[PDB]
């Protein structure tokens, strides 16, 4: 009685948790790649 | 109900100071509707204009219903929220949706 | 009053519009 | 090697966890077992 | 790629042959299980009628 | 030797020193150029807590966030017993109460939550301005955030005071501010026919289209041997016009601001001056250019 | 192996027209570039142009038929004329009178052909220059939403009346009617997902534009050069977004974010609209059973009455 | 030469196909020939 | 020279065509001449 | 010179055409002259 | 030469086709000739 | 050569598929053959 | 610009004087036709009354 | 060679899968076979 | 292009001739099948009437 | 080689999982088996 | 490409011939199964009538 | 020295002003003192 | 050293002030003490 | 060392404070203790 129907479970909460987890993973990986070391212009002399 | 008041119909209710030449549907109230449109007095009003979740009708019937609803809005001047809760139109909450039923049957 | 406060809020609403017009003017003028 | 070991482990574990949660919720909301107050 | 037969050398590496074998075996097992399940379901309630 | 490029590619074989991210941060981190440093002569909080910069407006903002979250959770768990975030109902005081607040009567915690949220948003804007001043940058991000913050301010402060009842504010509940939106849109029937709402919708759609096109353009020339003119030739064959490297970002900024500005104007105008957007267009068929030119169902 | 000069100045079919470029002047001062340049016309873009012209001509002539061919009433009522699809009676049938939906079907078919040929033109022109084909797939997602709206929703419902009515005012009416006919469209979860992605797209566009314009003194707008060695402008932008919200991206990932936000918006919108009619007839009545609707026992109704 | 052969072929074929489709649709929607159920 | 010849000819021809079309539709729609079924 | 001859010509001609069309439409819609079926 | 031959040909052909189509539609929709079921 | 073989093949195949789908849909939707439950 | 009079030399080129003359003559003819038309229209039906 | 083998394989597989899905759904929704509860 | 006939040499490559032959054969087979289907459909229910 | 082994594996597995979910959902929603409370 | 026949050397590689053979065998099997399924469905309930 | 004298003075003054304002508004809005029209 | 003295002082003071304000407001709005007009 | 001491302290303290606040709110909103006016 107090429980939501199966449609309410899946169609509403599987996408919700998927969105939250995917956002939290994508942020971590993008920050990792952005903080990795690679070719940059030298800040001491470039400006 | 008595909360509406004890007001009663009389001669000045319809004629409004004009002997003959009374005109329903003037040009003023036909703003965003087709000028040939009239209230559809051929239907059964306790369930006549129901369109929500029917699956047997389409946007044509909804357009006719919207024309009727906007005429009701113009006649009262209180906007669409006077008889409806916009979160669910088929709901019976605001208590002027029943008086409108009595008005539809009387008309 | 009914109208004075409404006109003042209208003024406040247009003051929001102003800052982006400032950026447009700066971009237009500073090129030459 | 077509597939890393790590990607296989991650995909399989995620699929298993999601399926377990979905099956538990679908059985609970059915009201066909008399579990947790009918 | 000395483990792959002569015919399929132009298509397969030596590491993908074993994975392909595993996938083929899994597919055959799944097919047998599915056939048994369909037979049981038909014996339970026919769906064509 | 392999040089890892910023895109993540490695190529065999200019100031291309492969340097860590720490050096860049240490070079640019210098104290004493914020807004409060000019006013009081010193920023009381001029330090970094982890990666975040804590200025004079960071403490105010954090206090506002904490108080807003606490007051939100108190009304919805207590005083409502819902225990779920998707069915709680945080409403302002009734319209009969007027512009005055009362701790005893209901709707008091909505006031505190709204005030704390306003303080937090203003603090966030000022802190962005401070951080932009510390880096010798332009003031465009604060302009955009100020546009959206003015959009917030119009709905909860200016419109209720203009109407004069303080019950004219959308409730702070998930799946319930949608209820307020739906009931407000239909009270002034055909919110589609509001001229400024249509402009906002048009600018929103244009913003999405422009963002997707810019992403596609940049991603299509990522990791190939290109002469830097191929994308212009592509954008000139298709559509017969190329806007340039600096033009697109200006367009994105300007459109993103303008959409929300027009939307806030439309909502405010709908609140006070007009009562029916269908009657607004009644003047079109009456201008003295089309009055007597038709007959029957075709005349207006 | 790709010559940029011949790609811009060939003649005839598989060539360009308006070859001598024009200059607008004010666009140079405000946007940075004012050259209009030549335009490609070869093969693709001819079929699409012809079909779109045919569809527009059909729609405009049917507009003209509705007012008695009077050009003044035409100007008066031009913004509220529309060609509507066949009514609900014998809806899917093509044997409809020309004035009761006969003109709608032909125009819709020609529009379909036009959009498909435009996608083909985009794909071929992207391949012919050496750049990637991301724009074609983005347009494919947009066309997926379009084809769900115009072809696949009317079908599987049984009538052509479920589609829009080819008019300036007829699309807003379509949106309102579709929202009303299936309960409350706010409580459709995919509509919420699409709104999420659309607002995120606008927010991301505004942030990226503001950042690249703020750090424009050090030439951060040259994104192609920044993807090889990062100059001071990109470093300043990275530091700005690191100190404000604790994390940042580089000059390469943000475009991936924007692309995927737009694509997700389109895809989720299409899925929600398709499910709106065929599986769930009432979104509010479904939300009440899914426990996402808040109880509203005693509403204060004085706010919503004049 | 004022016009290529390919341009003429493309334009003529497209015009012919469009006119054929338009004529067939207009004759079908007229209901004056008793074709495809009257 | 203040104006190209081609610009003048194009403008004049377009204006003439538009005006002729407008005048024919206006005369047709007034119903004062008994042309094309009154 | 403050104004090009071309600019003045274009503005004056466009203004004349717009005013002429407007004045004929205003006179026609007023129904005061009995022209084109009263 | 003020005008190319190809531009003149294209403009004239397009104008003729558009005018013919418009005239056919207008005459059909007038209902005065008894063509295609009255 | 005026036209590639690939272009001709792709255009013809797309036109044929579109025409087949359109003809089937129009014939089915007419309800004059008694196919798939009349 | 040796055909332009002395007074208007700093404003007019030599090719624009002819176009100006044509425009002036056209405007004068239009004014004459307009005055005739207005007189005829007033004689038909006065619009002031 | 005008067409890649891989392109042909991809196009044919996609078309076949789409056609199979469409035909199954169209036959199921017609309610003319009494399959899956009539 | 030595397999192409003399008359179509300036138009056809050697690899495109075979594909063209395949297309022609497929088209003719489809035409035969279409004729048979049309005659069967007419024998079932005339559409012109 | 026209197709990598990894691409074939990924496509086949994704298609299989999507189909398995689709047919279980379609069989459940029909109510023709009396499983999980009829 | 020594395994491809002489006719189809300009069109086929040596690794694509085997894939095409697999595809043609799969298509033939699918066609046989489809014919049998259609015959069974017609025997069950005709759809033309 | 952990904290500048200026920072301490600024923080203390800001906190004092803000809290004095908050107490005055909260006491005024409570309506329990009969001040400024009850 | 893991944590600066200044960070600890700032965090502790902010937490204490927030808790004090929240507790005072919660006790005031409960109406369980009869303080400031009941 | 897999985990620095500072992050451990911060995470533990934040979790403890959040749990304390949540537990107090949940117990107060249950109305089963007669605390703060029942
Ligand atoms: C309606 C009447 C019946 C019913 C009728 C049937 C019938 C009939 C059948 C099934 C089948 C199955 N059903 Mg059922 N089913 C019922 C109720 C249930 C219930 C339940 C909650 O009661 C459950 C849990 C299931 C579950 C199952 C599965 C065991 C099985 C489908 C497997 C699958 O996904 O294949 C698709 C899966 C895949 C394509 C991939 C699976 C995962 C792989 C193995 C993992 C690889 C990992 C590795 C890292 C990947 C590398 C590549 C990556 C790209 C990186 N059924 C009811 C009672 N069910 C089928 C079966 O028996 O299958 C054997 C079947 O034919
Ligand atoms: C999520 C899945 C896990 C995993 C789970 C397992 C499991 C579980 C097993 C292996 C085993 C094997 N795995 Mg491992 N494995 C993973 C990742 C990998 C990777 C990799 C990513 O690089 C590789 C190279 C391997 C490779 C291998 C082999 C070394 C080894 C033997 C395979 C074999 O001979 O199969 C050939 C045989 C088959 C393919 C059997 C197929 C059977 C089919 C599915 C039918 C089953 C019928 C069923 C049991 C009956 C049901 C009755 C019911 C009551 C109705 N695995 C992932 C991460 N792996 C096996 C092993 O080591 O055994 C000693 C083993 O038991
Ligand atoms: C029936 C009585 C109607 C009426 C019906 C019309 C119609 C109908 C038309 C006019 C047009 C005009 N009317 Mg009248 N008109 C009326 C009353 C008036 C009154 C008045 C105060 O009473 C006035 C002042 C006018 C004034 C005018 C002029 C503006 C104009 C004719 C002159 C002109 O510019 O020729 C200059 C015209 C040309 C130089 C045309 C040259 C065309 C060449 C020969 C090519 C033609 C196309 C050709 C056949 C195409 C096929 C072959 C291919 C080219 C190869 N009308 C009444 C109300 N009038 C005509 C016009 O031109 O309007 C713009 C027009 O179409
Ligand atoms: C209401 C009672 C009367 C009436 C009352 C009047 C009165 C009174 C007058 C007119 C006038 C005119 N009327 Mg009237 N009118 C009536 C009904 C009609 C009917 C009709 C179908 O019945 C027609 C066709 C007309 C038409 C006309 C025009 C001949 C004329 C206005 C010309 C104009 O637009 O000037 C404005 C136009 C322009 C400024 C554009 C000129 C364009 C030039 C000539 C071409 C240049 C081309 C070249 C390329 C340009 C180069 C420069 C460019 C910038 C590149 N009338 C009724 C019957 N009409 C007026 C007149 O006599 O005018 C002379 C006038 O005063
Ligand atoms: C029930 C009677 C229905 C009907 C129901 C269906 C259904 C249902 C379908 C068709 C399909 C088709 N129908 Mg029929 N059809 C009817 C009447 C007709 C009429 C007619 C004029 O009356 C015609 C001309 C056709 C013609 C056709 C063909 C276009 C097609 C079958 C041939 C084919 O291409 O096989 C070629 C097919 C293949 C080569 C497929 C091979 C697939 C391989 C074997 C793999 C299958 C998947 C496998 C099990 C997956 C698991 C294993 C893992 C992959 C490892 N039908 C009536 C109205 N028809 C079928 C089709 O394929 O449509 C696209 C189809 O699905
Ligand atoms: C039932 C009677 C209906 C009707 C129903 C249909 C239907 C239904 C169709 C046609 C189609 C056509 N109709 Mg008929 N048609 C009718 C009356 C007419 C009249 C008339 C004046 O009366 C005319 C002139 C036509 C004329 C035509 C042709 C344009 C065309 C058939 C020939 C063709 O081009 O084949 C050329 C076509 C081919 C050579 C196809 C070759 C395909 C190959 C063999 C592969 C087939 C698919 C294959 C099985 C897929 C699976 C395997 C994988 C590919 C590996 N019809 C009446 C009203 N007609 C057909 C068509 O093609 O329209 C575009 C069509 O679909
Ligand atoms: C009316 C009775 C109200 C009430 C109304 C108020 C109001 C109103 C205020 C307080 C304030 C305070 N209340 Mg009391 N308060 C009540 C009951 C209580 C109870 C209780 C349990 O019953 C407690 C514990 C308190 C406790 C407190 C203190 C926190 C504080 C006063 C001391 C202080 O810090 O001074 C330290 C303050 C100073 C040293 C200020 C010195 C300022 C100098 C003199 C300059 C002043 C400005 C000057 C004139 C400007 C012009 C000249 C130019 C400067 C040249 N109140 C009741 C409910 N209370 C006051 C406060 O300061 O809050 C922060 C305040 O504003
Ligand atoms: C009235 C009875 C109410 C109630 C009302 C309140 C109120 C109201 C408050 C508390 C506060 C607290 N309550 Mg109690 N509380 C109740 C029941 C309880 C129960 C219980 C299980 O029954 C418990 C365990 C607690 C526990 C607590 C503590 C968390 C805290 C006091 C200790 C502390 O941290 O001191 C440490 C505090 C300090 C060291 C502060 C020192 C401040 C110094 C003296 C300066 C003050 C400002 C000064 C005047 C400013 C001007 C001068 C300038 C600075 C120069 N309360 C009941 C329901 N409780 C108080 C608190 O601090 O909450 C955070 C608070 O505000
Ligand atoms: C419903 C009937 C019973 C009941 C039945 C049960 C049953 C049955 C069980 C519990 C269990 C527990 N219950 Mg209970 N419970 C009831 C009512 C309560 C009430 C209450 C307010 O009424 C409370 C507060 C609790 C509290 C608790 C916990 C003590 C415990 C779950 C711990 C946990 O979170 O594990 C999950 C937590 C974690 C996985 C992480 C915990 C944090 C770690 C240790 C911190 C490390 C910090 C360090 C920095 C981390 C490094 C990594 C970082 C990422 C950097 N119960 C009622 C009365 N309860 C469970 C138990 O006993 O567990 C032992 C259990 O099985
Ligand atoms: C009061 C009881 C009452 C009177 C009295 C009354 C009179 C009346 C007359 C005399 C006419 C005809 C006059 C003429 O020749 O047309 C007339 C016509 C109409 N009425 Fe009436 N009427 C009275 C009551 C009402 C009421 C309450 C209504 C409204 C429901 C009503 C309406 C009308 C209408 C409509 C007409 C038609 C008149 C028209 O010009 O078309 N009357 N009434
Ligand atoms: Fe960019």
């Amino acid at each position: 009685s107090p429980w939501p129907v199966w449609s309410g479970y899946a169609l509403c909460f599987v996408p919700l948790a998927a969105v939250i987890l995917g956002f939290i993973i994508a942020a971590r990986f993008t920050d990792k790649q952005a903080t990795s070391a690679y070719l940059r212009l030298d800040p001491a002399k470039a400006n | 109900p008595a909360s509406v008041g004890g007001y009663q119909i009389t001669c000045a209710t319809c004629h409004n100071g004009k002997a003959a030449g009374l005109e329903p549907y003037p040009i003023e109230i036909m703003n965003t509707l087709p000028n040939d449109w009239r209230l559809p007095l051929e239907l059964d009003y306790p369930g006549g204009l129901v369109v929500t979740g029917r699956k047997d009708v389409s946007n044509h019937e909804v357009e006719q219903n919207q024309f009727a609803m906007y005429h009701m809005n113009v006649s009262m001047g209180q906007g669409c929220t006077f008889c409806h809760n916009a979160r669910y139109f088929p709901s019976y909450e605001i208590a002027q949706k029943n008086h409108s039923i009595i008005m539809l049957q009387m008309t | 009053m009914n109208w004075i406060v409404a006109t003042f809020m209208l003024m406040f609403v247009l003051v929001a519009f102003l800052p982006l017009v400032v950026s447009l003017a700066y971009t237009w003028v500073t090129n030459p | 090697r077509p597939f890393e070991f790590r990607t296989s482990v991650v995909v399989s574990t995620l699929l298993g966890l999601v399926m377990a949660l979905l099956i538990h919720f679908v059985v609970l909301s059915s009201g066909a077992f008399n579990w947790l107050r009918a | 790629n000395d483990l792959v037969p002569d015919q399929w050398k132009p298509l397969f590496n030596n590491a993908q042959w074993l994975v392909h074998d595993i996938v083929v075996k899994t597919i055959y097992g799944g097919l047998i299980i599915a056939v048994i399940a369909h037979v049981l379901c038909w014996a339970w309630t026919p769906w064509i009628r | 030797r392999a040089l890892p490029l910023p895109s993540g590619e490695t190529l065999p074989a200019a100031s291309a020193e492969v340097i860590p991210f720490s050096i860049i941060e240490e070079f640019y981190k210098r104290p004493g150029k914020t807004l409060a440093a000019r006013f009081f002569g010193v920023d009381p909080f001029d330090f970094w807590i982890g990666r975040f910069y804590v200025g004079l407006f960071g403490a105010i903002s954090i206090i506002g966030i904490i108080l807003g979250v606490a007051f939100y959770l108190y009304e919805g768990v207590v005083n409502e017993g819902t225990l779920n975030i998707l069915a709680m109902r945080i409403e302002p005081p009734p319209v009969s109460q007027g512009l005055n607040v009362d701790p005893a009567q209901p709707g008091f915690f909505w006031f505190l939550t709204m005030v704390a949220a306003t303080i937090a948003f203003v603090g966030w804007l000022l802190r962005q301005i401070d951080i932009s001043l510390k880096l010798d940058m332009g003031m465009e991000v604060p302009i955009a955030f100020g546009a959206v913050v003015s959009s917030w301010i119009t709905l909860q402060w200016l419109r209720p005071i203009a109407m004069g009842a303080w019950g004219h504010g959308f409730p702070l509940g998930i799946t319930h501010h949608l209820d307020w939106v739906s009931n407000i849109g239909y009270q002034y029937y055909n919110f589609f026919y509001n001229p400024f709402h249509a402009i906002g919708i048009t600018l929103l759609f244009a913003s999405t289209l422009f963002l997707h096109m810019h992403g596609s353009a940049v991603l299509s020339e990522a990791k190939r041997n290109i002469s830097d003119q191929n994308i212009h030739v592509f954008w000139r064959n298709i559509l017969g016009y190329s806007i340039g490297e600096i033009g697109i970002h200006r367009v994105a900024f300007w459109t993103g601001a303008a959409s929300v500005l027009f939307s806030n104007l439309c909502i405010f105008l709908s609140g006070t001056f007009v009562k029916d957007w269908n009657a607004f267009w009644g003047f079109w068929d009456k201008m003295p250019i089309w009055n007597g030119v038709g007959q029957g169902a075709l005349v207006a | 192996p790709i010559d940029l000069h011949d790609e811009e100045y060939r003649d005839g079919l598989e060539g360009t027209i308006a070859k001598p470029p024009g200059h607008v002047g004010w666009m140079q001062r405000l946007l940075g570039e004012g050259q209009v340049g030549p335009i490609y016309v070869g093969l693709w873009g001819v079929i699409s142009f012809i079909t779109f012209f045919a569809s527009a001509f059909i729609i405009l002539v049917d507009y003209g038929r509705q007012v008695g061919w009077n050009p003044i009433i035409y100007l008066r009522e031009f913004w509220n004329l529309a060609v509507y699809p066949p009514p609900t009676e014998y809806g899917l049938s093509w044997n409809v009178p020309w004035d009761k939906g006969g003109a709608w079907l032909a125009a819709t078919f020609f529009l379909h052909i036009s959009v498909l040929t435009w996608w083909a033109r985009l794909y071929t022109r992207a391949k012919a220059t050496g750049v990637g084909t991301q724009l074609a797939w983005g347009f494919a997602s947009a066309l997926s939403l379009y084809f769900v709206i115009y072809l696949f929703h009317p079908l599987a419902l049984g009538n052509w009346s479920a589609a829009p009515g080819h008019g300036f005012r007829a699309i807003l009416d379509w949106t309102n009617y579709v929202s009303i006919h299936w309960g409350n469209f706010y409580y459709n979860p995919f509509h919420m997902l699409s709104i999420f992605f659309l607002l995120g797209s606008t927010l991301l566009l505004a942030m990226h534009g503001a950042t690249i314009v703020a750090t424009s003194k050090w030439k951060s707008e040259m994104e192609f050069t920044e993807m090889m060695a990062e100059g001071p402008g990109t470093q300043r932008a990275q530091l700005f977004w690191r100190w404000v919200m604790g994390w940042n991206a580089n000059s390469y990932n943000i475009h991936i974010w924007a692309w995927w936000f737009a694509a997700f918006t389109a895809i989720t919108g299409a899925i929600g609209l398709f499910l709106s009619g065929t599986l769930v007839p009432d979104w509010y009545a479904w939300g009440e059973t899914a426990k996402i609707v808040a109880p509203w026992p005693n509403p204060d109704w004085a706010q919503y009455v004049f």
